[PDB]
C-alpha cells in the first residue's frame, strides 16, 4: 500500500485547536474529522484538516453519527480555495483506537477509496511520536471471527513545508539543538532510542501478563513473532565476531587519532597566530 | 639471583656465608623459594616424573613433595603429573569491554564539545 | 529443544532421533531446507548441521511464561545501559 504518511504541522495544530474548541465537557470524549492532502510515488502527505461533527454514546459502541452533507458541503469550500488537496483519510484523537473505528473507515471509503486514519493525541506527555497512521487491510480467517477486517500500520513522521517551517520555528524560539554535532546525536538518537526500546519492550511485557491472568486466549500470531524476535537476537559475542568488531572499532580509532592530531596542530598554530599579535602590539606600544 | 631465575647459585651461596651460619634467615628464604619454584612449574607444561623434582634442590628421596603435592595440585596418577593452564575461556569477550569502551568514547565526546 | 547457543546438530545425533542411517541424513536436511521450514548450512567434514531458524510453533501456557523471563532479563539490561549513558553524558544532553 503506502510506505509512509507525512503529517504537516498545520494539521497537527488544527487537531489540538479542535479538541479545545469543543472539549468543554472536560471528562472525556474523542474528536473525529476529515483529513486532506496529496501523495506522490506512494508516499502520502497530509496538509489540511477540517472538523466533521461526530457524537457517540459510550455504552454499546455501535452507534455514531458523521455528517455526510457537512463533509460534502465543506469539501466544496476547500476545493475552491485549493484544488490540489483532495480527501485522503480521517483523523481522531482516540488514544486507544476505539473498536467502532473499523466501520467508520467504510463510511469514508467512499470519498477516498484507500483512506488512512491518523491518531494524534491532543494531550501528549510522553517520548514517542504522537501520530500513528493506520490503513485498512482485509483478510478473513477461521480463528478470530467470520468477519475479519483489521488495520495495518504505516510509518508516520512529521513533515515540513517551506512556508510552515518559517512559522513553526518562529513559534518555538524556545529550545533548539544548536551546534548539531556529537552533542545532538548522543541525545537525539542514542539516549532517546534506548528510552523507546525500553518502553516498547515494557509494552511486550505488559501483554505477557496474560500468562497468569488470561485476558485473551493466547493470540497465537503474537507468540509467533516473539519467537522470531528471540532467534534474531545477535549471536553471542564470543566467536570470530569479537575479532571482527575489534578490527573495525579500532580501525575507526585511527581516523579519530589522525583527526585529533590535525586538530591540535591547527589549534597550536592558532594560538601562535594570536600570541604573536599581542606581543607585536605590546612591543610597539612599549 | 632471586631477581632472575638463577637459583642453583642460591643454594651454592647458602653454604657460603660471610658472618656465621645465618640459618635464622636461610629458613625464611626456603618459604620464598619453594613457593616460587612451584608457581613457575605450574604453567601449561606436560608430565614431570617424581624423579627430577625429587633430587633437584637438596633432597634425595624425602616425603616433603608428597606433602608438597598435597597442599599444591599435581593430581596423582600413573606416575603422571599434569599442569594444565588454558586462560582461554575467560578471554575473547567484549560485553564487559562494551561498558568500559562506552565510557571511554563518551569522554572523548565530553571533552570535545563542552567548554572546560 | 536445543538452546540457540549450541545448535550444532551432528549427523549421528540426527539419524538416531529419526531412524535413518548416517549415509542418508543429508537428503533429509536438504528436504527440510528446500520446503523452507528450517534454515541453516551443512558441513560434511566434521559431520555437523547448523540450524539458524526453526519455524515458530505454538506454546501453550508455560513456554510463554518463560518468554516473560527472557524479557525481564532483557528489559533490565537495556535499562542499565540507558542510565549509564545518561549519567556519564550529563554535560552532553538537553
Amino acid at each position: 500500500a503506502v510506505q509512509k504518511v507525512v503529517v504537516h504541522p498545520l494539521v497537527l495544530l488544527s487537531v489540538v485547536d479542535h479538541f479545545n474548541r469543543i472539549g468543554k465537557v472536560g471528562n472525556q470524549k474523542r474528536v473525529v474529522g476529515v483529513l486532506l492532502g496529496s501523495w506522490q510515488k506512494k508516499v502520502l502527505d497530509v496538509s489540511n484538516s477540517f472538523a466533521v461533527p461526530f457524537d457517540e454514546d459510550d455504552k454499546d459502541d455501535s452507534v455514531w453519527f458523521l455528517d455526510h452533507d457537512y463533509l460534502e458541503n465543506m469539501y466544496g469550500m476547500f476545493k475552491k480555495v485549493n484544488a490540489r488537496e483532495r480527501i485522503v483519510g480521517w483523523y481522531h484523537t482516540g488514544p486507544k483506537l476505539h473498536k467502532n473505528d473499523i466501520a467508520i473507515n467504510e463510511l469514508m471509503k467512499r470519498y477516498c477509496p484507500n483512506s488512512v486514519l491518523v491518531i494524534i493525541d491532543v494531550k501528549p506527555k510522553d517520548l514517542g511520536l504522537p501520530t500513528e497512521a493506520y490503513i485498512s487491510v482485509e483478510e478473513v480467517h477461521d480463528d478470530g471471527t467470520p468477519t475479519s477486517k483489521t488495520f495495518e500500520h504505516v510509518t508516520s513522521e512529521i513533515g515540513a513545508e517551506e512556508a510552515e517551517e518559517v512559522g513553526v520555528e518562529h513559534l518555538l524560539r524556545d529550545i533548539k539543538d544548536t551546534t548539531v554535532g556529537t552533542l545532538s546525536q548522543r541525545i537525539t538518537n542514542q539516549v532517546h532510542g534506548l528510552k523507546g526500546l525500553n518502553s516498547k519492550l515494557l509494552d511486550i511485557r505488559s501483554y505477557l501478563e496474560k500468562v497468569a491472568t488470561g485476558k485473551l486466549p493466547i493470540n497465537h500470531q503474537i507468540i509467533y513473532q516473539l519467537q522470531d524476535v528471540f532467534n534474531l537476537l545477535p549471536d553471542v559475542s564470543l566467536q570470530e565476531f569479537v575479532k571482527a568488531f575489534y578490527l573495525k572499532t579500532n580501525d575507526q580509532m585511527v581516523v579519530v587519532y589522525l583527526a585529533s592530531l590535525i586538530r591540535s596542530v591547527v589549534a597550536l598554530h592558532n594560538l601562535i597566530n594570536n600570541k604573536i599579535a599581542n606581543r607585536d602590539a605590546e612591543k610597539k606600544e612599549g | 639471583y632471586l631477581m632472575e631465575g638463577s637459583y642453583n647459585k642460591v643454594f651454592l651461596a647458602k653454604g657460603n656465608i660471610p658472618a656465621e651460619s645465618y640459618t635464622f634467615f636461610i629458613d625464611i628464604l626456603l618459604d620464598t623459594i619453594r613457593d616460587e619454584i612451584a608457581g613457575c612449574i605450574e604453567k601449561a607444561y606436560e608430565k614431570i616424573l617424581f624423579t627430577e623434582a625429587t633430587r633437584i634442590l637438596f633432597f634425595n628421596t624425602p616425603k616433603k613433595m608428597t606433602d608438597y603435592a598435597k597442599k599444591r595440585g599435581w593430581v596423582l596418577g600413573p606416575n603422571n603429573y599434569y599442569s594444565f593452564a588454558s586462560q582461554q575461556q575467560k578471554p575473547e569477550d567484549t560485553t564487559i569491554p562494551s561498558t568500559e569502551l562506552a565510557k571511554q568514547v563518551i569522554e572523548y565526546a565530553r571533552q570535545l564539545e563542552m567548554i572546560v | 529443544t536445543r538452546p540457540a547457543n549450541h545448535r550444532q546438530l551432528t549427523f549421528e545425533e540426527i539419524a538416531k532421533s529419526a531412524k535413518i542411517t548416517v549415509n542418508e541424513v543429508e537428503l533429509l536436511v536438504m528436504k527440510a531446507l528446500s520446503v523452507g521450514l528450517v534454515k541453516g548450512s551443512i558441513d560434511e567434514v566434521d559431520k555437523r548441521v547448523h540450524m539458524t531458524w526453526v519455524q515458530p510453533r505454538v506454546l501453550d501456557l508455560q513456554q510463554i511464561k518463560g518468554m516473560k523471563d527472557r524479557l525481564e532479563f532483557w528489559c533490565t539490561d537495556v535499562k542499565s545501559m540507558e542510565m549509564l549513558v545518561e549519567h556519564q553524558a550529563h554535560d552532553i544532553l538537553t
